[PDB]
């Protein structure tokens, strides 16, 4: 017919190959070596995170004799939490406060959708002409919600205050910092302001505030750096949560100048404005202090997962040694 | 009843005048042809739906015109290398007549009624009607090795008015002949017609008639009328219709679909009542999930049900049918391309002309083969001879035997003599030259006179036009030892005994017919004596033998010695006849002559009348050389399991040696005829009126002719319901005979059609639902061919009939070790392989929304990033499966040969059964399981919380998605065992290409000029900094593999394959000695236990010798 075929190790199928072969000699080693890494990362984890300083409070106050429930049925819309908590052992270093949602599903794909980034990106057509997806709040009256949407319109905003009551009885109240506690990627290039003009009043013409929110998103903050879209608590918010129980930084509590622990052992009190009300659907509200690891969190689950995949891996290096030799 | 002897094409007006005669329907029939790219379109549709679409339309789209655009690319090389396929090798040309004189046309240039013309070794374009030829009376020889097994030559004769009047090229154009004769018909053994000329009717028989499988013999040119064309020609009604084959896989692939289809509707509809149920007691109290549609909560079900259908599309592969012909496309390349296929005698390599049918060839059961051109080379050689009960033909020197390394005996002695003849004996030599043992000079020149060959001396040459190559091997033979047959006459021949020229008058030749196997002439000497010359079988000489014959004994040992080493036999012997005594017969001769009446059987009573007392004078064998290593490969591919059955349209006796030549039939072998397999089947139906026909461990062997198989087979209102008895009868014998058959070692089909072929094939592929292939060549062999599941043309040759129709087509029988022992049983190896980690990667992608549903509240929400939906099955997981598909080797190629034991994987379908691949599913299930559940744990508590904390969806999502790009390119490093660069360089590279294109999308730049499309812009950043992120894509890696390095460790242990073994003593094995043939199975008891006698020939040639048709 045609030629002879060229004699190259492709064509003829012999290219330079590695064979293994999963001899008792080969995957034996990986199966201890895997078991003798993975423990000590686990016993690494799971200590680091067990010296991780941290308090949870639950201030929902659902049960009974919860000193708010007051707070339940605010019939004056101005209702103040108190709960006071004692920091058994004294906090050290930077310590980072949280608000947690549970049974709060963020991840609902009719909610995760209801947002028009293009808006929120600082896009002069998209502030007067919201996105379908942001549909159910997409106008108020006559003209566009600016920041539209099911996620922005559900804001988180309760207030929290934490108090040392010191020997005294007088509560001293803790410095608490809300900025850089959103990604920088959010902060710096995902939400942008409408461009134009220098004063947000002007910028932010011929919109709506939110239904759901008190103040339009000119003031959410009186520092010109973190109001309107470049809001630090409103885009940590915008940044849906993976699962239905989660928790978003609320404020920075910066390490003190003296050497004295920056959250004392002793007694303090959370004074919470009560906002949110997450009690219609079996939600709970939280705040969280938690202290700074250099291992990240705390996260006892892989310092566990890793003992036990370790502890098996080691076990079935051993089990499999033994069926090797019987079949050897 | 039945008759041996004869093909049966009856158990199976037209006039002619003479001189008077790109891309749209791809993609089309790659939709519509394909359950699944209608199931991609209808999710369009579904994602253009904004009530209930869940997936942007570009996570359909892409995959789906990468897949489209990779289908139409494969169909167009498979259009041009089919087209290149067809023109190059459909270069054939004959002279046709369409102005004052011939002129070169090619053969699709050929309407029924033009003039042609045909030159010497010419094959035939279309059945013609010989008008004139170059040798006396308008004969012309022709060999039909194509059209049936037959390898001797046929005269076929011209009327004897267009012989005598269309000699002349000017006369031929001119010639205005009216033919009617009968419809185009499949029947080549007779023709019906008539031919109007010059105010006149001549009627019209096959003996005129040159078919088109027929090549052009011994004839310097020959003029003829086409009466059929093209697919009327006989030859093409005898081929089968083409069908479109299919794979066992490509049958179990849409089941498999369609399994998918069924889990993806169950799936969807149970989370679907989940977020019913879900919307009722959470979804309507919470405020934040206020959409401003009064939507009842069975509705949002209702409605979501088509949004899981959406998210779990994936589940369905979009890319299992590129995939899986891409595989096939490059696995029919390395045929293509193979060196150990390719024969360079004829410049002829391998070609894998179907590339869809490839682990097919790993799966094959039974082989139906063709005997001539097939098994054979057609190629008879004289071996050994008996003379006065010495054998003749063993590694002698000298007078006496001295060593087996003998040189070629020297011709040189002898004028006439070539190199044509390889003998190794040289004592023979010196009885010829010596001359004291007269009877061994007798012996050659009955070789040279007992045949009917004629002779040409057009130039000097002394060429021989033998029209039976065993007269042709003998007449030559007996040329080269001294005997050389110069001239012939109409009644003398001019042998030369070693150089004496001697001129005999042939008195009389006793035609050759196959009832009388053997033929006689009696001629004159110069003295005066007359003298009978006879050979023939050994069973029919040996009645007709004089009662004093003291070397009987000798030279039935030495058939006997003949027989047991594959070679055909034949005995010679002689009568003196007084001059009295032939007178007397002469007179009965003659009257049985000229008596026309009952010619046929007048000759052979008279000729009984003289062969009565005949001196025997010895034995001659013949070898039908077969091809190299077909003994080789019919041993090796019983060792894979597979058994051969050879097919043939030759006679019995040519079929029954090349059967113990080629080792299927041995000494053992106990054969049953026709007359025996009849009565066999015959006890099984009063019987019933399934017990084994035969002991289970005896050694037995069917030569069964087409006569008898059609006697076998039944194939030789009231009227409805009475035909399903007919029918229902014919069933079961139809069943009965392939249990009998497929319960022998070996079968032959002698003396079959090409339609019977077909129909043996069909009956293997019905009644024992196995995988056949058919392997043949000429246009006898087109019908089984396309019948068989595959089906391989022998090329290399001048004919190209059988490769058309063929899906595999290379030179040598042997090249079918490699196509089934390397390719094939590699094919299946990897298409398993493929389809074992194709559907796992599919499930362990998609099921991560199925863990997901029940934390989202079964919205829908994807775990993935919108993107990598997109691209996770074109580029994160594309080329690693489709390298190892076309790369993976679990034993050599070398090794693979040694051990025909490993193809028995896949004839009993072990890699991939619908076990194996709810096994996949179930892995691809578990490992979902833990991409989703380990990322859980650890961000159900604190994930690197601070002010870049990676721990919301798109973390979560981005987490997932590197876990499982290194889980499921990890995993195809498991399973590949031929561990190339390619291999490792597809394995990183996709996962290395995922971790490009995802910082890529997640990115400032892209961001700003679109921000509606990507949406996780700086979480690929934030995510994969933290440690806990990559301690969590870690361990979820590692609990997806380990359990499945220890299971295939363990399976490996105490449960290993054949490749196992092999590759454990890979090192230790040296021992491979090569095949021999069983040089010595003689025993003592029994004077004759098998006639090796075979003698390809026909009637009429004495005819033609005693009259003066083929004397010029
Ligand atoms: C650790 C306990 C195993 C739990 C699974 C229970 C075991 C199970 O159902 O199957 C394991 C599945 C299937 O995935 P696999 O393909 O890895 O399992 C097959 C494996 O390929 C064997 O070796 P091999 O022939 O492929 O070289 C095969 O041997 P053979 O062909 O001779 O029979 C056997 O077939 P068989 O089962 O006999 O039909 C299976 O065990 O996935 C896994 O390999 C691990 C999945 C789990 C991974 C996540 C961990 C939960
Ligand atoms: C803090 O956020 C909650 C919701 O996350 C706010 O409660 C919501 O207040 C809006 C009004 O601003 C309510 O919307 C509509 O108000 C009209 C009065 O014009 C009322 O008649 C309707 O019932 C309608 O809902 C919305 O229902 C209400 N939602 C809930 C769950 O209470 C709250 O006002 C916010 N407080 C601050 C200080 O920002
Ligand atoms: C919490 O502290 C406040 C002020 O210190 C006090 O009025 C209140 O009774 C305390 N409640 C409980 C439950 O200790
Ligand atoms: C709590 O905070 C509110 C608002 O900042 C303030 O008015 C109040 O005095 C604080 N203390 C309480 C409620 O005990
Ligand atoms: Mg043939």
């Amino acid at each position: 017919k045609t030629r002879r075929p060229d004699n190259t190790a492709f064509k003829q199928q012999r290219l330079p190959a590695w064979q293994p072969i999963l001899t008792a000699g080969t995957v034996l080693p990986i199966f201890f070596i895997i078991g003798l890494i993975f423990i000590p990362i686990g016993i690494g984890i799971f200590v680091t995170s067990n010296n991780i300083r941290e308090i949870e409070i639950d201030y929902t106050g659902t049960e009974p004799s919860s000193p708010c429930n007051k707070c339940l049925s605010p019939d004056v819309t101005p209702c103040f939490c108190t709960i006071n908590f004692t920091l058994e052992k004294s906090f050290e270093g930077n310590v980072f406060m949280y608000y947690g949602l549970s049974n709060f599903y963020q991840n609902h794909r009719r909610y995760v959708k209801s947002r028009d980034d293009s808006q929120l990106n600082g896009d002069s057509s998209a502030l007067l002409n919201p996105s379908k997806e942001c549909e159910p709040y997409r106008r108020n009256e006559d003209k566009p919600i600016a920041p539209c949407g099911a996620i922005a319109n559900s804001m988180f905003n309760d207030t929290l205050e934490l108090f040392l009551i010191g020997n005294d009885s007088y509560p001293i109240p803790i410095a608490l910092k809300k900025k850089g506690i959103a990604w920088w990627t959010d902060k710096n290039v995902k939400f942008r302001n409408p461009p134009g003009g220098d004063n947000l009043e002007e910028r932010f013409k011929g919109t709506t505030k939110p239904v759901n929110w008190l103040k339009p998103v000119y003031m959410l903050d009186s520092d010109p750096d973190n109001n309107g879209f470049i809001n630090e608590d409103f885009i940590v918010w915008m940044r849906t949560a993976a699962l239905p129980t989660f928790r978003k930084l609320y404020r920075l509590i910066e390490r003190k100048s003296d050497l004295h622990p920056t959250l004392p052992a002793g007694r303090y009190s959370l004074n919470v404005t009560y906002n949110y009300p997450v009690h219609y659907f079996d939600g709970r509200k939280r705040m969280i202090l938690s202290t700074i690891s250099w291992m990240g969190g705390k996260n006892p689950f892989l310092g566990i997962a890793y003992i036990a995949v370790g502890s098996i891996s080691f076990l079935l290096g051993v089990v499999l040694l033994v069926i090797n030799h019987k079949y050897r | 009843q039945p008759n041996d002897e004869v093909v049966p094409y009856s158990d199976d007006t037209w006039q002619v005048k003479a001189n008077d005669r790109t891309f749209i329907p791809m993609n089309l029939f790659e939709q519509f042809k394909r359950a699944a790219n209608l199931y991609f379109l209808a999710l369009l549709i579904l994602q253009a739906v904004p009530q209930i679409s869940t997936l942007a339309w570009y996570t359909t789209l892409v995959p789906l015109l990468v897949v489209l655009g990779v289908t139409a690319i494969k169909d167009l090389v498979d259009d041009v290398a089919r087209h290149k396929m067809d023109k190059e090798i459909n270069n054939r040309t004959c002279e046709v007549i369409k102005d004052g004189r011939f002129k070169v046309a090619k053969w699709k240039e050929i309407q029924v009624g033009d003039v042609i013309r045909l030159k010497k070794n010419d094959f035939v374009p279309a059945d013609i009607l010989l008008l004139s030829s170059s040798e006396p009376n308008s004969l012309c020889y022709v060999e039909t090795a194509e059209l049936d097994g037959e390898t001797n030559l046929k005269f076929k004769m011209s009327l004897e008015i267009t012989d005598q009047y269309l000699q002349r090229e000017d006369t031929l154009a001119t010639f205005d002949g009216f033919i009617e004769c009968e419809e185009p018909n499949n029947r080549l053994d007779k023709f019906t017609g008539t031919l109007f000329w010059r105010n006149t009717s001549f009627p019209l028989d096959a003996d005129k008639i040159l078919l088109r499988g027929c090549v052009i013999r011994n004839t310097d040119f020959c003029h003829g009328l086409v009466i059929f064309a093209g697919a009327d020609t006989k030859i093409m009604k005898n081929s089968g219709k083409t069908r479109f084959k299919r794979t066992k896989i490509d049958y179990l692939m849409n089941y498999m679909v369609y399994t998918i289809f069924v889990v993806l509707i169950l799936l969807s509809a149970g989370l679907a009542i989940g977020h019913a149920y879900w919307e009722a007691q959470v979804g309507n109290s919470s405020w934040y999930l206020y959409d401003g549609e009064d939507d009842t909560p069975s509705y949002r079900g209702f409605l979501i049900f088509w949004g899981y259908i959406i998210v779990l599309n994936t589940m369905v592969p979009i890319s299992l049918y590129v995939s899986v012909e891409v595989i096939r496309l490059g696995q029919s390349h390395f045929i293509n391309w193979d060196l150990q296929m390719y024969y360079a005698e004829k410049d002829t390599p391998a070609k894998a002309r179907t590339t869809t049918l490839n682990e097919q060839l790993g799966q094959i059961h039974y082989i139906f083969s063709d005997k001539t051109g097939t098994l054979t080379q057609n190629i008879m050689t004289f071996k050994k001879c008996c003379i006065n009960g010495q054998i003749y033909g063993d590694h002698r020197d000298a007078s006496q035997h001295n060593h087996n390394k003998i040189e070629q005996v020297d011709f040189s002695w002898n004028t006439y003599a070539d190199g044509k003849l390889a003998f190794y004996d040289h004592y023979l030599i010196e009885q010829i030259q010596s001359g004291k043992e007269p009877e061994v000079r007798q012996f050659f020149f009955l070789l040279a006179v007992c045949h009917t060959v004629m002779v040409d001396r057009t130039d000097g040459q002394l060429n021989y036009q033998a029209a039976s190559p065993d007269e042709g091997a003998l007449v030559n033979a007996a040329r080269n030892f001294g005997f050389a047959f110069l001239a012939r006459t109409q009644n003398t021949i001019t042998i030369s005994e070693l150089g004496t020229e001697r001129t005999y008058n042939v008195l009389a030749i006793l035609d050759f017919n196959s009832d009388r196997k053997r033929m006689s002439i009696i001629v004159r000497t110069p003295e005066g004596n007359i003298k009978l010359y006879c050979k023939g079988a050994d069973t029919v000489i040996y009645e007709r033998l004089h009662r004093m014959n003291p070397t009987k004994q000798e030279t039935q040992d030495a058939l006997d010695i003949f027989a047991n080493e594959t070679l055909r036999t034949l005995c010679l012997c002689y009568k003196e006849i007084e001059e009295k005594e032939f007178t007397e017969w002469n007179k009965k001769f003659m009257a049985a002559s000229v008596a026309s009446t009952n010619r046929d059987e007048a000759l052979d009573k008279v000729y009984e009348e003289i062969e009565k007392d005949l001196i025997l004078l010895g034995a001659t064998a013949i070898e039908d050389k077969l091809q190299d290593g077909v003994p080789e490969t019919i041993s090796k591919l019983a060792k894979a399991d597979i058994k051969i059955w050879v097919l043939t349209g030759d006679k019995k006796e040519t079929a029954e040696n090349i059967g113990f030549a080629c080792e299927l039939l041995t000494e053992d072998t106990t054969i049953c005829y026709g007359e025996d397999i009849n009565s066999l089947l015959h006890a099984r139906m009063e019987n019933q009126r399934q017990e084994s026909f035969f002991p289970p461990g005896g050694n037995r062997a069917l030569i069964i002719t087409g006569s008898w198989l059609n006697e076998i087979l039944l194939e030789k209102r009231m009227r409805t319901q009475s035909k399903r008895r007919l029918e229902a009868k014919k069933e079961q014998r139809q069943k009965n005979f392939v249990d009998l058959a497929c319960e022998c070692s070996a079968v032959i089909c002698c003396r079959v059609t090409p339609k019977q072929k077909a129909m043996v094939v069909d009956l293997v592929k019905r009644y024992k639902k196995a995988i056949t292939l058919a392997i043949g060549d000429g246009a006898n062999d087109v019908n089984m061919i396309k019948t068989a599941h595959i089906g391989v043309g022998i090329s290399g040759q001048e004919g190209m009939q059988a490769v058309m129709s063929s899906d595999y087509s290379f030179a040598q029988f042997r090249y079918l070790q490699r196509l089934l022992l390397v390719h094939g049983r590699w094919s299946y190896i990897r298409m398993c392989k493929f389809l074992r980690y194709f559907f796992y990667k599919n499930f362990a992608f998609t099921l991560v929304h199925f863990w997901y549903s029940f934390f989202n509240g079964y919205s829908a929400q994807t775990a993935y990033e919108d993107w990598f939906i997109t691209l996770y099955n074109v580029l994160y997981t594309s080329l690693p499966v489709l390298l190892m598909g076309l790369l993976d080797q679990d034993v050599s190629d070398k090794l693979s040969l040694r051990f025909p034991g490993l193809y028995i994987v896949g004839q009993r379908d072990l890699l991939f059964n619908y076990k194996r691949f709810f096994v996949s599913l179930l892995h691809g299930v578990l490992t979902s399981m833990i991409l989703f559940f380990i990322p859980l744990g650890a961000y159900l508590q604190t994930v690197g919380q601070d002010g870049e904390a990676p721990s919301d969806y798109q973390s979560f999502a981005v987490t997932i998605a590197s876990a499982l790009v290194i889980t499921v390119n990890f995993q195809i490093g498991l399973d590949t065992s031929y561990w190339t660069f390619v291999n490792a360089f597809s394995i990183f590279g996709s996962i290395a290409l995922y971790f490009g294109i995802m910082f890529d999308f997640h990115s400032a730049g892209i961001h700003v000029l679109f921000p509606s499309a990507f949406q996780f812009t700086g979480t690929a950043s934030n995510a994969l900094r933290q440690p806990y992120i990559w301690l969590t894509i870690i361990l979820t890696v590692a609990v997806c593999l380990l359990p499945v390095v220890a299971i295939r460790f363990l399976s490996m242990t105490i449960w290993p394959s054949e490749s196992d073994k092999i590759q454990k003593h890979r090192k230790r094995l040296k021992a491979e000695e090569q095949w021999q043939r069983r040089q010595q199975v003689f025993r003592r008891g029994v004077s004759t236990r098998r006639s090796a006698y075979a003698f390809s020939h026909q009637r009429g040639y004495a005819d033609l010798i005693s009259s003066g048709r083929s004397i010029r």
